[PDB]
């Protein structure tokens, strides 16, 4: 028999060849590839395929393949081979396949790590977009509600540092100290997200970093408040080769100890995370983007600068003077900002993301930054970019799949690999964790319907509880079953350097947290990051700060209406 | 009268560490990009593009109040009182030219070049 | 409506907004919350009439004078910091002593 | 170098001589002692003192003395010796040193217990002022929301008993048998405060309080509604002997086993913790303060009477209905409130915490006292005896050190002092428990930033968790990581018997929360509490109810207007 | 604004105040929580115009009448109780019976 | 007023309806939680009102128009639940596009 595409999309959702618009914005995704055979679509409800001898079996569990949930058809979003359609299936808390689910004995094609059996539970994967949950590497733990705000938007795992509300924390994103490291690691088992505490680099000595990496830290801090010396580095990074872990950096944007090159000198060509790397956030004034070129460099972007807008200019002055503790009436405070706000540099860092040079984007919650609209930012630029310089040579004739696939990658799979949890989170392959993000195509990148976490719901959109159903209003995100008794610390994990694993942080911080070491961290560059493998030229006039790459001028206007805001949000 | 949670401060300046020598130099900033040093900085180990007698900063911190930081911009000239640092005067950090104690000033002092 | 937990908290300063100009329609002299409640409303409510950081900013400090609120208020109020959805997002909007 | 005072204070903050107006109250303090050598002031930020090799150190934390926190360069507001100007330090959630912080090795005069090193984090104590957390020794555990509501008035301490909304429980702070006491010990591991259970002081036997003493309590509480007859108190006091923990009496209003003579004699000089002294509360009707005049008495208040205002005579005639469920028909209900609600006492009571004769301050929350405004009600009673009485034979010339001083300790130190937890929590001290609250002094008493809790922040004021800084509105009170996790019960102590220590209650029991014991209950006196030793005459009159000290009538007339709560509340 | 709890749930008690005068134009007879509602906010706001206790108590009972509610509202209300900040401080404010 | 937890978050969607009519006085498109606001409150204030199921549902479609509202938020929505206290009792109210 044949049916039409229309009311096939009613139904079971889109296939190969049909392009969905993301929102409000000008971008549409392409299907690349459908992995089933027509005719046997597997859908759970009211006399559907999913019944009892029909895509379930009377098999055991134990038959490794049978499910505990499956989507059922979904379109992927992911960076490594994303823009598809089909059955995703979650076993143990990993994604066991992707492909087609249902029975094998009765229906052609079944793929062989992929079975609905006894054990399954359906989600409705039609209509939908099923992609890898975000993670921010700039998390100041000023306040633990954050997170709340972070899980309502699709980040699901943090990776930063602090205490509370302290200048100290509201500045530098730091757990000093093996004290402080116990404390927050035990804080954490009251939080729905994974996260990665980073240790105080500052230090001429070896064994002070050494005491925070048995403590449980993911890796080093290094801030100009704390002081961003040669040396500060030269052993944060010393301790990084020896410990394989990652070093983020907030460079000294005084020029104090010396200039950029003097920083990238006592680098020494070692993998280094840069945070910031337009300068709203801090480093080596003017020429920080200059840091971007190298390749052992792994730049990331604060994200109240990214999309760039009208107003831009007018709020970063103001904002400046709280961060960073800076007085408005004293001029070395005052003429030190004038020239940390160039508007220059955030035009260029809007059209560095597009060529593919800015790997990653984080935030600085809380601190020159916003955690409830990174994912939300990142689709903005996208679609400011496409308006502005249109599609890409590598991008395809008509879809705009290569830039949302670059755009999210700086989000899911790029952040992963600089902490070194790829092998544990950031895309959606086979063997992987399941911390997966679900919205619909015309709330996506704002706001998602659920939130899965280790094969569980830790957040999702609720309605009225007492009322016949989940859909009715007020509907306002809750905390679900993943996020509730002591499956909210299983679905989560503490990630912490190998040291610490083998020295039994576990057990000694008593974390009935899930709790997995960081690796790779050392031996990766920018060319292991995906989609965004790019180390251009670069020249930057110190006068004026014009940009300059491959002798071309990088800058663009900037904008007024952006993509999804007033349109969704409220406030 | 004050206004609510304001501070009635009395009618006298605050002295500042006195009974430590003081060493006035010239330093100039030679780089196009602006250079700003802070209080507790060590003045020896700073960028080598600023031009000054380096010889004469051994263990010897800014002469102004902790915290606060002067800032130079690319060319200009600024005269700049410096303080020797106290306690035991043992730094460490900042580019491993010294890394150790600068207080042995045995009558004319010397060690340690360059 | 999906209301995410930022949306749900700015619910309650627009509540105490409504008593903050009724209580100015009676003639009294507002409190730290009322004042800072009326003068982070127009902060909103100007990003969604689509104004820009300098008008919003200029027009925050310009709703009341030391004369419409209570003797002190001014002297705890240096500054007032509110996030606003603008046409272009999310942006902050700082007052410096709008009494 | 010279620079005036002005820039010194708008960077650094006061100093020796200068006085600090609490609020808008008349109240004035002025710094006794500056702990600093000038020239070296600690303080963290963009190209500060606290860097590395300046202020940072490369030893390990191992060497005693690195602290996991520094509050840099705060007014202190201590009963045993405060209104001092130091560097504060936090290590192991103890206060590690009081006086100058910073680098020995490279600064003059550095504290020996006080060095930052690479595991300290700041905190910005410039312009703000620090103490010890309050005390609240008659708490009815009627609800759990109770203890937000303290921890926002700088509260992080419980003293009382209950189950929950039981009227049992609403007239009377008992948690009553070791299975009441088990479950809400167990309980108490869901709050971010100190408890110390109080169990029932009514028995002929001494047995049944051997079973409360050995199953975790820190006391024994009388009440009138489970009979305040003699051997009640006779049994409860020889328990409370040989257990070392503090009998609370609510002595019999209806005057039906004996007269206030009566219970004095029954009280057999032992040491004993008095609820509302002044007689709304309780307490054989009308000459309850009489009391107050022996030694071995430790005197508290409720606060509701706290400050003595024109409406509170009418209020009162309503509220003591619902406390102790008495009809406003049947006669015997009604007239023995008339005597109840005296309002000579009312004025007296506030007069005698000026002189230092009421001892403490308590609340006896949601059963006529409110526990969100101790801090509040004992700054705002302070206003009025300064602004009738005027300054004190003992209280300076130029400053009103001395009356704040009296004032705080009845809350902090005096409280702590009665229920054997001097040692823990009271004052800022070294050694002792990190237990502070940190506020503007604009916002002094009434609205605190920060409250500290074991060295970590536990409840702070915090803005939209989403916004690129902590300070944008909206700014309401939320749980930081020290009331988060694990963490929550690390931080807080459940405080019991010796006995029960010994027996190993925090086993038998399965408390993950710190348990100390209380000791020093019985041997201490009214000169061991600070600032209020004294032991007066007392004559008062029965039939107008009119109260002499030392032949003097002791009264004030009522205020209409009080300093500081519609300026700063809403509700 | 700094709200504390207290300050916090006393919004949603106003919301529900402006539903009860909004129901009250249109000519309804209001219910349990809309009768309360409106009965506890004329405290609050009689505590901030510097009402005495003795004032705002027999103001509070004087708002509605029986015909003004629903058939039995006056049978389960013997008893209002509610709290407000006034000039000398924080005090109860008990009306017995206002129907 | 023992205010169930259904009946306290019936506030907050309460709060955004005044916001909703207050920015429709000024001349405003609205956007998708403040049309799901005031369409929902016309639902709870029909069932108040004692309105039978079928006159909310095409009353609830009878209040804005394409032109009231922003480009795209009819697209957004194929349909508005939300359950409202009926004399009878609780009931839902599903209006299939009110645009
Ligand atoms: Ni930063
Ligand atoms: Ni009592
Ligand atoms: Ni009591």
């Amino acid at each position: 028999p044949q049916i039409s595409r229309q009311e096939y999309a009613g139904l079971f959702g889109p296939t190969t060849g049909d392009k969905i618009r993301l929102g409000d914005t000008n971008l549409f995704i392409e299907i690349e590839k459908d992995l089933r055979g027509y005719g046997e679509e597997s859908v759970y409800g009211g006399g559907k395929s999913l019944r009892d001898g029909m895509g379930a079996n009377n098999h055991l569990t134990r038959d490794n393949g049978v499910l505990d949930l499956v989507i059922t058809n979904v379109t992927i979003v992911d960076a490594r081979l994303g823009v598809i359609k089909a059955d995703v299936g979650i076993r143990d808390g990993k994604i066991a396949g992707i492909g087609k689910s249902g029975n094998p004995g009765v229906m052609d094609g079944v793929t062989p790590g992929l079975v609905v059996g006894v054990s399954t539970d359906a989600i409705s994967g039609e209509h939908l977009i099923l992609t890898a949950a975000g993670i921010d590497t700039h998390i100041h733990l000023i306040s633990p509600q954050q997170a709340y705000h972070a899980l309502s938007n699709g980040v699901a795992t943090f990776f930063g540092g602090g205490i509370g509300p302290t200048d100290g924390t509201n500045g530098t994103t730091v757990t000093p100290g093996p004290w402080n490291i116990r404390q927050m690691l035990r804080s954490v088992e009251g939080l729905p997200v994974n996260v990665g505490i980073l240790g105080k680099g500052n230090s001429y000595g070896r064994g002070p970093l050494l005491e925070q990496a048995i403590a449980g830290v993911v890796g080093y801090k290094v801030h100009e408040d704390w002081g961003a010396t040669a040396n500060a580095l030269r052993h944060s990074l010393r301790m990084a080769d020896e410990m394989d872990i990652q070093v983020s950096v907030h460079t000294d944007s005084l020029n104090e100890c010396g200039y950029v090159e003097d920083t990238i000198d006592a680098f020494e060509g070692r993998t280094i995370h840069t945070f910031h790397t337009e300068g709203a956030g801090g480093g080596h004034a003017p020429d920080i983007i200059r840091v971007a070129s190298q390749p052992n460099v792994l730049p990331s972007s604060t994200n109240p600068t990214l999309p760039y807008g009208v107003n831009s200019q007018a709020e970063l002055f103001d904002m400046i003077m709280v961060c960073h503790n800076l007085n408005p009436n004293v001029p070395a405070d005052v003429s030190f900002a004038e020239s940390r706000v160039r508007p220059e540099t955030i035009a260029a860092e809007n059209v560095l993301h597009d060529m593919g040079v800015i790997s990653m984007f984080s935030s600085d919650s809380q601190a020159m930054g916003r955690v409830g609209e990174n994912w939300l930012r990142v689709m903005q630029t996208a679609n400011a970019m496409k308006a502005s310089r249109g599609k890409l040579p590598e991008d395809a004739p008509g879809n705009d799949n290569f830039r949302v696939l670059r755009y999210v990658a700086k989000i899911t799979i790029n952040p992963a690999i600089a902490q070194g949890v790829s092998h544990v989170i950031g895309s959606v392959e086979v063997g992987k964790m399941a911390d997966l993000v679900l919205w619909d195509p015309r709330f996506f990148g704002a706001k998602p319907k659920m939130v899965i976490k280790g094969g569980m719901i830790n957040w999702a959109a609720m309605g009225d509880p007492n009322a016949s159903l989940p859909t009715p209003q007020p509907v306002f995100y809750r905390p679900m079953f993943g996020a509730m008794g002591k499956t909210m610390q299983d679905t989560c994990v503490t990630f912490v350097s190998q040291a610490a694993l083998d020295d039994g942080v576990k057990e000694k911080a008593g974390l009935d947290r899930q709790v997995i070491a960081v690796k790779n961290c050392r031996t990766i560059s920018k060319h292991d990051l995906v989609r965004n493998d790019q180390t251009p030229n670069i020249e930057v006039d110190p006068e004026t700060f014009a940009v300059k790459v491959d002798g071309v001028h990088a800058t663009c206007e900037p904008i007024d209406t952006a993509a999804m805001n007033q349109r969704y949000f409220f406030g | 009268n004050t206004p609510l949670g304001g501070c009635i401060l009395a009618d006298t300046p605050i002295t500042f560490n006195e009974n430590k020598p003081v060493t006035k130099v010239k330093v100039r900033n030679t780089g196009d990009r602006p250079i700003q040093v802070g209080s507790h900085f060590h003045f020896f180990e700073v960028n080598r593009a600023l031009e000054f007698d380096r010889a004469a900063a051994y263990g010897k911190r800014l002469n102004i109040s902790s915290t606060t930081a002067i800032r130079f911009e690319p060319g200009d000239e600024t005269e700049v009182p410096l303080i020797p640092f106290g306690g035991k005067q043992t730094l460490y950090g900042f580019n491993n030219l010294v890394d150790g104690w600068t207080g042995e000033g045995v009558v004319p002092n010397s060690e340690r070049p360059d | 409506m999906q209301l995410t937990p930022r949306e749900v908290e700015k619910l309650m300063i627009y509540t105490l907004s409504d008593v903050a100009f009724k209580r100015k329609a009676r003639g009294l002299k507002l409190n730290y919350p009322e004042a800072v409640s009326i003068i982070t409303v127009t902060a909103m409510e100007g990003a969604r009439d689509g104004k820009s950081v300098e008008d919003v900013m200029k027009e925050a400090s310009k709703v009341l004078t030391k004369d419409d609120v209570m003797d002190g208020v001014a002297d705890l109020i240096p500054n007032v910091q509110v996030e606003a959805i603008f046409t272009d997002g999310s942006r902050l909007v700082t007052v410096h002593d709008p009494i």
